[PDB]
């Protein structure tokens, strides 16, 4: 009798990077919410010489 | 008619500055002082219309459909006062300024002189009515009535204003006291054909025409009871007021133009009124009947003979006040009962005998019953269009039928019969409710009287 | 950021900019485009996070292409006319390459690439002065040239720009991916009427830069990015979604608002020249940009999302950002119809 | 506002107000660790303003007239509830811990904006840095659900990204029996459901997460039952501590007044807190959401801003 | 592709149906080569032989559109002795339509391109007949 | 498990509970006789007894009482001296010019 | 008092309310010199006294 | 049959659908700059020889 | 016109279709960019030296300046890239396309 307002059902739809996913688009994660990442630090590779006996 | 733009628009100073709880009573205290003050504009002469300024001015045509608006805010106010009552305040004031905002806007819209401005307040009153059915609704669905009603109307309107444009850029203007002496006739072309077809088929869209209509049962039934008396009292009749402003400038292509729309409309009329004896909601029922009706507003306007022009005018002013009586009586139904269901609630003249009167009297005018102005219309419709051709009245006749078939239906299923055992919260009818209805069918009823008021520019 | 640095950089942008629009010569032209750049790169390098990197490189590659055929053929108009006075060129080849440059300058379709994922990875700050300041100087160079580009070309590109604008902007969620195909729409628009009268174009560029900064400035005021912020923010301050319900349905181009403003009269300019077809397109393309605005307004005002409980605190904090300007831009992006002849002091 | 760039371009520096006595001093311990006046002592030996430790109605506090709000204005969660029974189906464990995250960050952020405005130093009690022990608790318990540590674990990784960890933190050692003892002594009914299984997750989660990985990025000081009972040695143990390690070293002006800029901006440091993720503790739907926010705006001293309310006694509203 | 568009108009309507048909076929082959080229630039084939078989699939879908359009249109035209009439150009547009559907392996496909491309056709047909100007050359 | 923490819906009000003299606009009863008085004075006894009044009284409606008794005298010209009653043309005959043909 | 806080509203901003009053009153009798001496010498070119 | 079902799908799914469709089939890059420069020249490729654009 | 500006024009235009063209490689599409500002100077000193104007001389060199004013930049706008990750290559940008 009361008047509808929208759930998580109808407010999850627009949750996601795309509103319409496809095949091409099924990896696509949403962007973080403060657009920082996380730096991802590989290996620095220090470089190693041999100060040898000659 | 700045004598009338202006109370309308001091209306919202009113709605603004009032009390914690006197909105209501003084919107609706000024609001029928307006309506009082309207019947000044029955200054018509046989030869002359009424021309007030450079901007404004009122044929005998635009002034029924102006004093059916300011006639129509009051009962608006009234009819939506209830299902508003556990609103907030500033959520009130803002509906009750939806609506001045819109009766602002198609009395700005009938008056015009000017084609651009008459457009550009004709796709004005889109924004106030998208915004009163997607915010004030009830059901999910008007969300997607939000969409069906806008994109439907523009997609018709925007190539129509190219065309106007084109106007301003061939005849040297555009104002219709000059085009009814600078008109030339159309030649057959191509060109000529789609500048028909830009020119008409926003009329048609928002009259509405048959297989352009489903956006009509979608913004009817989710839409509340002040948008379904907008959308079926006033709103429809904009494309009517346009085909018969636009209809001077398109002779002679209209007579080998108009059979496909024709025909599409005299099936149309079976079609809906098919659909009318089959369908499970008052609401959509009321709102196929209101797409037959203005179906036959169309063919009226399209065979263009005064008799179809006077039926046609007569049947908008009819249908506006005899859909909007039935709306209110599907929402008190619905405001007693809290479903749409037309099965769901029988029996109701041995609870309502009041409401059961007005029932059957609403049903009475529905199926245009002698000597009622609804009556007066179809019956010079069908005259005109048994002189177009011998065999529409067959066309016609059938109809006829048909709708004796439904609205009976929808009184008897809803009035007669063993009342349902369940349903035990059936209150009395109130002041509110009896006074909305008295209020739409005595003019309805008083019209018969003198009908010649509402028998368009030519009687 | 020293605060300093930032009013020097800024005001380095404004100076490039300014010295592209009233200098007579190409090659002040072409070395206030380049200040620009310059002096606009490290304004999207202002939070100092990977998606700046990405987009900084991305704008850097288009903008240093889009010069590099700029000055290619300002040297091609050298040649064939031995001065460089800015007005008509004497060679097509080069009004072909400056209206190729100066069409990714403006993040114009099929060069609209880079504009949703610069708009993306940059905050709301570099965004708006992104699409809203940047977006003069191409177009004062469009205006002095206008006897020599090809009618055939820009009108390829306008069609193209607002047909690809329309379709992109109704398969995003987040807010600038949304402004940039807004953006690239209204570009079309204002490039299909240029040849024809130049006015309208001034006209379409001051109400959509107008629009799109109270856009962009309530974004600020709400602190949203997404949709879903966007729709939270009823809980907040119903205000905020009565300015952008009604800011978002002036940009539908819906009257009586004052997004009705420019492409009414485009119309206008387009019938006068014997093109039906073109405008009628143009409009029918620009209900899916009015459609995508229509779904912000449903998600945002019309509907009243769920919320959370932390909102409560937040219940308890009145705003204190520097909204500059919010109230009358939001009166000129709303209703400024009734004033249109304003537009004949543009000429 | 009041302090803004032009400020900082006229001449109002940071590190030009900030003394050695500087310092932010984070006490902790235990449930009944009696740090609580513990940390007061430190605020009467040094100098420092001592902040308590944000309850549910810190904002309350904070603002307004600092009248405690009624619970279903603010938190919408009780502490005595989830003591009784703490798996209870309507999810109050979860939102009362994240209410009292969000209150820790808007104490921090103010103790941050003090310490950086006025030069003296803060001392509180059990900061944003040490706050997921206590989740790590209603997790090992089964109080609560993984969907509810991974939106906390979303909700801290976006917001303490943006502060300073404290120059020292002190903790106290008490073990759980005597914790249970004290908690007997207190009196409280309601505290007395606490289970030993609890409290000994509390203690392992003190010791074996949050000191081996805060210690790298300030200095510790654990304390013994015995020794929080006497203040002289913890004032004299913090006026000789020799600060080397942490993030505050490679602080310029710049870093200092961007800090404030953010700090002193309520709504932008409690924008990250309600993120729109949809959960059953925290989601609160449409319309209980408007009545509870239609309630609150006829509140007095809270339809207006505070100072434009005539219902208080607020002057000269027309000329401002 | 303005002379390609010229050599196909300047041909009398309904009178060779080979150089009518060879024409169309030529311009349905540029635009299927701009379209795998812009596939093929965008979207990156795992291979050098899948790159070129979705080349040849586009040019031969749209050269044999073009084909049966344009040998449709003439057909009807020099049946009906209607040279000048939008009828043969919608039948030939809804040949096209037929075509499409037939190497999408799909009807509903076939049918709404029928429609589609039959008004199309129409509407271009109608636009030679009376004079109309898609890209004007600005006079006022 | 409990999704979507929300109110529960309340039951409908009957206004004839709280008072029986209710006429259905307002639930406080002196507003709700105002609103009625006010809707039953401006609705009937203003805007339908005098509006039915200025539209019955209405000062010669599109002249069409006058275009007949003009018509009564002009009958009684022509018929006087001998006149067709009306022409076949509506303009004058010989202040009209065809083309050649 | 009310308020746990001092609001950094609670007194008006006297000069901020001097200099909006001063340029208010600035601007209009600005305006009203400017149009008179625009109707004076539009009266004086065209010799419309 | 017809109001329910076929009238509503003539018109309104038909362009619903195509736009679901091309919003769908513009908005999949993969937000490599290789490829849009490759698109680029592309583009310039089709102007300067297909469409004559510099004449 | 003659024959070197024939073979500079076709060199800027080789050095345009290198460019346009990536290679996995930020370096290389610098040193294409580099390579077109070094074209288009020589293309404008040969027709300014060829049409004897003398006071447009303060043009190609003032150009060159600007081509810093880029290229430099494009360094600068490498080594946070190469923070970001480990080697340089346009691939790893593709974090934009969500
Ligand atoms: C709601 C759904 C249905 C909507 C139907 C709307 C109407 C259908 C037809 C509209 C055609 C477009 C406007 C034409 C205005 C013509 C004015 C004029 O002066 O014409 C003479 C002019 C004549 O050209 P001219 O005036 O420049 O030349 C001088 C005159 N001659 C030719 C003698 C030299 O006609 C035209 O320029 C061409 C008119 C046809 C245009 C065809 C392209 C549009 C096709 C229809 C698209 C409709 C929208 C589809 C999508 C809807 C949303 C989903
Ligand atoms: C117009 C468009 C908007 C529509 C909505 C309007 C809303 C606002 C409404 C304002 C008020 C109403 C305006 C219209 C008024 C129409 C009435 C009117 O004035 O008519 C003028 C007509 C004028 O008649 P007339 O034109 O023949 O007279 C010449 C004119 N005068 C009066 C100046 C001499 O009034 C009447 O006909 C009244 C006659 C006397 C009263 C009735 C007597 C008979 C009653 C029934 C007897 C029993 C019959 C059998 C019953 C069996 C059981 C059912
Ligand atoms: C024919 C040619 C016509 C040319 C007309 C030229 C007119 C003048 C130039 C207009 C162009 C835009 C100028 C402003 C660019 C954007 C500036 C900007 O983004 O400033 C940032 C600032 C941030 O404020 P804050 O919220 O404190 O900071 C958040 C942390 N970053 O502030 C903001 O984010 C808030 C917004 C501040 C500026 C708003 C007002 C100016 C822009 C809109 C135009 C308003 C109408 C006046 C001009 C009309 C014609 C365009
Ligand atoms: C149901 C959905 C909702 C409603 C949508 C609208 C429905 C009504 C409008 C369409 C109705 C069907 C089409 C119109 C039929 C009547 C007019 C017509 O086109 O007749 C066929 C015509 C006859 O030839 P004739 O009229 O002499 O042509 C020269 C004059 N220009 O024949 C010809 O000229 C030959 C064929 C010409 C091309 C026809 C097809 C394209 C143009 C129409 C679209
Ligand atoms: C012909 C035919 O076989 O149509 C069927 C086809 C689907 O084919 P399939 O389902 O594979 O068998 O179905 C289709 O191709 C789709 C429908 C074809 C066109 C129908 C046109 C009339 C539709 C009703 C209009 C009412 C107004
Ligand atoms: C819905 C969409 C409706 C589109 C309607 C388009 C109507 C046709 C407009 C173009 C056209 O055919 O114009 C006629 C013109 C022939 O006339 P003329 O200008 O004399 O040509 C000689 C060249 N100077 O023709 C020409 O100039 C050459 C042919 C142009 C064809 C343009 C469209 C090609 C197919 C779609 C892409
Ligand atoms: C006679 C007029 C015929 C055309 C009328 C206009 C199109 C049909 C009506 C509007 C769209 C109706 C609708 O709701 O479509 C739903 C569909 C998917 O939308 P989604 O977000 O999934 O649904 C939200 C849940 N209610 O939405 C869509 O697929 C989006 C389609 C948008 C099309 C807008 C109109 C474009 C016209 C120009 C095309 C070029
Ligand atoms: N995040 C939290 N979750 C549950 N209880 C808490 C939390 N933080 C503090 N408390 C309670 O706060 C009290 C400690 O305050 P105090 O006695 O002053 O040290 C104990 O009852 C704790 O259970």
């Amino acid at each position: 009798a009361r008047q509808w307002q929208p759930d998580v059902e109808w407010a999850e739809q627009y949750g996601g990077a795309v509103m319409y996913p496809t095949k091409e688009t099924a990896h696509w994660k949403p962007p973080p919410w403060n657009d920082v990442d996380p730096p991802k630090d590989t290996l620095v590779s220090n470089l190693t010489l041999n100060f040898g006996p000659q | 008619m700045l004598k009338y733009i202006i109370p309308t628009m001091m209306l919202m100073p009113l709605t603004w500055l009032s009390k914690n709880s006197m909105i209501w009573i003084n919107t609706t205290l000024h609001s029928l002082l307006i309506s009082l003050t309207s019947l000044l504009l029955l200054n018509q002469f046989g030869d002359n219309s009424l021309n007030f300024s450079l901007t404004f001015f009122s044929d005998s045509l635009s002034t029924p459909l102006l004093i059916l608006t300011m006639w129509l805010l009051p009962l608006m106010l009234m009819a939506s006062q209830h299902h508003l009552s556990k609103e907030n305040l500033a959520r009130k004031k803002l509906f009750i300024s939806m609506l001045i905002l819109l009766q602002l806007f198609l009395i700005m819209t009938f008056t015009a002189t000017e084609l651009i401005f008459f457009y550009i307040m004709f796709e004005a009153t889109l924004v106030p009515t998208l915004i009163i059915i997607t915010r004030w609704g009830n059901q999910t669905e008007r969300l997607n009535a939000g969409l069906y009603f806008l994109f439907y109307t523009l997609a018709g309107s925007l190539p129509l204003l190219v065309a106007l444009i084109y106007i301003q850029n061939t005849m040297g203007s555009l104002n219709f006291l000059i085009l009814q002496y600078w008109v030339q006739p159309m030649p057959n072309s191509w060109s000529n054909t789609f500048m028909w077809l830009a020119c008409m088929m926003a009329f048609m869209v928002k009259m509405p025409l048959y297989g352009l209509h489903l956006w009509l049962p979608k913004a009817h039934v989710e839409a509340p009871i002040a948008g379904s008396m907008v959308l079926a009292a006033i709103l429809l009749k904009l494309g009517g007021y346009g085909m018969m402003r636009i209809t001077l400038l398109l002779n002679p292509i209209t007579d080998f133009m108009a059979y496909p729309f024709i025909m599409l409309s005299l099936w149309g009329m079976i079609m809906t009124s098919s659909i009318c004896l089959r369908q499970t909601d008052l609401k959509s029922l009321i709102a196929y009947s209101s797409v037959s009706h203005m179906a036959l507003v169309i063919v009226a306007i399209l065979i263009q003979t005064p008799w179809s022009y006077m039926g046609a005018t007569a049947l908008m002013i009819a249908h506006g006040l005899t859909s909007s009586m039935l709306f209110c009586l599907a929402n008190s139904n619905y405001e007693r009962v809290h479903s749409r269901t037309m099965i769901l609630a029988r029996g109701l003249q041995t609870l309502l005998p009041l409401m059961a009167a007005w029932w059957l009297l609403a049903s009475l005018t529905n199926l245009a019953l002698p000597p009622s102005i609804n009556l007066i219309g179809e019956l010079f419709v069908v005259m005109s269009t048994f002189s177009w051709s011998n065999i529409t009245i067959i066309l016609m006749g059938l109809n006829m039928v048909i709708t004796a078939l439904y609205s009976l239906y929808m009184l008897i299923t809803t009035q007669r019969g063993k009342h349902t055992h369940h349903i035990n919260n059936i209150l009395p009818s109130f002041t509110r409710e009896n006074a909305l209805m008295s209020l739409h069918m005595l003019p309805l009823l008083l019209l018969s009287l003198n009908p010649k008021i509402i028998l368009g520019p030519l009687y | 950021m020293n605060p300093i640095i930032l009013i020097i950089i800024l005001m380095t942008v404004m100076l490039g900019t300014i010295i592209v629009m009233i200098s007579t010569h190409w090659l002040l032209i072409w070395i206030g485009f380049e200040m620009n750049m310059l002096a606009i790169i490290p304004i999207m390098m202002k939070k100092h996070n990977p998606r700046a990197t990405e987009a900084s490189t991305k704008y850097f590659l288009t903008q240093s292409t889009a010069s590099m055929l700029l000055m290619m053929a300002i040297i091609i108009n050298l040649m064939f006319s031995g001065q460089w006075t800015v007005m008509k060129l004497f060679n097509p080849m080069a009004s072909m390459l400056m209206t190729m440059a100066l069409a990714m300058k403006l993040g114009m379709a099929p060069f609209h690439f880079w504009v949703p994922e610069v708009t993306q990875g940059i905050p709301l700050s570099s965004g708006l002065i992104l699409l809203t300041w940047q977006k003069l100087a191409p177009m004062s160079v469009l205006y002095q040239i206008l006897p020599s580009i090809n009618l055939d070309l820009i009108l390829t590109l306008s069609i193209l720009s607002i047909t690809i604008g329309g379709w992109g902007g109704l398969n995003q969620t987040q807010l600038r991916k949304i402004m940039a195909y807004s953006s690239i729409a209204h570009m079309g628009w204002m490039t299909a009427v240029l040849l024809y009268n130049p006015t309208m174009t001034l006209l379409n560029l001051i109400i959509y830069i107008i629009m799109t900064s109270t856009m962009f400035t309530l974004f600020m005021a709400n602190s949203t990015t997404t949709t879903l912020s966007l729709s939270h923010t009823w809980n907040k301050a119903p205000i905020m979604t009565i300015l952008v319900l009604i800011t978002l349905l002036s940009m539908g181009g819906l009257p009586p608002l004052s997004g009705f403003m420019p492409k009414w009269m485009i119309i206008q300019e387009m019938t006068k020249n014997d093109s039906i077809i073109l405008p009628t397109l143009m409009a029918i393309t620009a209900l899916l940009n009015l459609y995508f605005y229509m779904r912000l307004t449903y998600s945002t005002a019309l509907t009243m999302f769920p919320s959370t409980n932390n909102m409560k605190m937040k219940w308890q904090f009145p705003t204190t950002k520097r909204m500059t300007l919010l109230p009358t831009m939001t009166v000129l992006s709303t209703m400024l119809l009734p004033l249109t002849p304003i537009l004949s002091i543009l000429e | 506002l009041q302090y803004g760039p032009l400020a900082y371009i006229l001449g109002e520096k940071t590190t030009k107000k900030m003394t050695e006595n500087s310092k932010l001093i984070t006490v902790d311990g235990n449930i009944c660790s009696g740090k609580s006046k513990l940390a007061k002592e430190v605020a009467e030996k040094l100098g420092l303003k001592h902040f308590p430790e944000a309850g549910i109605h810190y904002a309350d506090s904070t603002t307004g007239d600092g009248k405690p709000l009624p619970v279903r204005f603010s938190g919408n969660c009780s502490l005595e509830k989830f003591y009784d029974d703490p798996k209870s189906n309507d999810g109050n464990s979860y939102r009362l811990q994240a209410w009292l995250y969000a209150s820790r960050l808007l104490q921090y952020a103010d103790a941050l904006e003090h310490l950086l405005s006025t030069g003296q130093g803060v001392v509180l009690e059990r900061s944003i840095y040490s706050d997921f022990v206590f989740l790590e608790a209603m997790y090992r318990q089964g109080f609560i659900r993984k969907q509810c540590v991974d939106h906390y674990n979303q909700v801290k990784k976006v917001t303490v990204c943006e502060y300073l960890p404290p120059h020292v933190v002190i903790y106290v050692d008490v073990p759980v029996s005597e914790v249970q003892s004290r908690i007997q002594k207190k009196g409280n009914p309601h505290e007395m459901k606490i289970t030993s299984a609890y409290l000994q997750d509390i203690e392992n989660v003190y010791k074996g997460t949050f000191l081996p990985e805060m210690s790298e990025k300030c200095e510790v000081l654990q304390y013994s039952a015995w020794e929080a009972e006497d203040a002289e040695k913890v004032v004299e143990d913090i006026q000789y501590l020799k600060y080397d390690k942490g993030p505050w070293l490679d602080q310029d002006d710049r870093k200092l007044h961007n800090l404030r800029m953010l700090v002193q901006d309520k709504l932008e440091v409690l924008n990250y807190t309600s993120i729109p993720v949809f959960l059953p503790e925290v989601t609160i739907g449409a319309h209980q959401s408007d009545r509870v926010f239609q309630e609150f705006t006829e509140l007095p001293g809270r339809k207006y801003r505070a100072g434009y309310n005539e219902d208080v006694g607020d002057k000269w509203i027309w000329l401002k | 592709a303005k002379t390609l568009l010229h050599q196909y108009w300047d041909i009398p309507e309904g009178t060779e149906c080979h150089r009518k048909t060879y024409a169309a076929t030529s311009i349905g082959g540029a635009s299927g080569l701009v379209v795998s080229a812009y596939s093929v630039a965008l979207k990156t084939p795992t291979s050098f032989l899948e790159g070129v078989a979705r080349t040849g699939r586009y040019t031969f879908t749209a050269a044999a559109i073009g084909a049966i359009f344009g040998l449709t249109s003439c057909i009807s035209a020099q049946v009906r002795e209607k040279p000048d009439d939008p009828l043969n150009y919608l039948i030939g547009g809804c040949a096209g339509g037929l075509t499409l559907g037939a190497r999408t392996r799909s009807y509903g496909i076939g049918a709404a391109a029928c429609a589609y491309m039959g008004l199309t056709a129409a509407l271009v047909k109608m636009g030679q007949l009376e004079g109309w100007k898609v890209f004007a050359e600005p006079k006022v | 498990t409990l999704r979507w923490q929300e109110d529960p819906e309340p039951e409908d009000e009957n206004l004839y509970e709280k008072n029986p003299d209710s006429h259905g606009y307002d639930k406080d009863p002196a507003v709700d006789v105002w609103n009625m008085r006010v809707v039953f004075f401006f609705g009937f006894s203003i805007v339908l007894v005098l509006g039915s009044t200025f539209v019955a009284y209405l000062p010669d409606y599109r002249m069409q009482e006058w275009a007949r008794r003009e018509a009564e005298r002009l009958v009684k010209y022509r018929e006087a001296h001998g006149l067709p009653l009306m022409e076949s043309n509506c303009f004058d005959p010989s202040k009209i010019q065809l083309p050649e043909d | 008092k009310f308020y746990i806080q001092e609001p950094p509203h609670g007194s008006p901003n006297w000069l901020k309310v001097g200099l909006t009053l001063g340029t208010s009153a600035f601007l209009w009798i600005y305006l009203i010199k400017q149009h008179n001496e625009d109707v004076l010498e539009y009266k004086r070119r065209n010799g419309l006294e | 049959l017809l109001d329910l079902i076929w009238l509503e799908t003539i018109l309104p799914k038909t362009i619903s659908l195509a736009q679901m469709k091309m919003s769908t089939t513009i908005t999949s890059q993969k937000g490599l700059i290789k490829l849009y420069f490759l698109s680029f020249l592309i583009t310039i490729l089709i102007s300067t020889t297909l469409l004559n654009f510099h004449e | 016109m003659s024959l070197v500006y024939m073979n500079i024009m076709m060199a800027f235009t080789v050095s345009l279709t290198g460019l346009l063209m990536y290679r996995s490689h930020l370096m290389s599409s610098l040193l294409c960019l580099e390579g077109m500002m070094l074209s288009l100077f020589i293309l404008a000193t040969l027709m300014i030296l060829n049409s004897h104007f003398t006071l447009a001389s303060m043009m190609p060199i003032i150009l060159l300046v600007f081509a810093a004013c880029e290229a430099a930049l494009g360094l600068s706008l490498l080594v946070m890239v190469s923070n970001t990750y480990g080697t340089d290559y346009v691939q790893n940008l593709n974090l934009l396309q969500c």
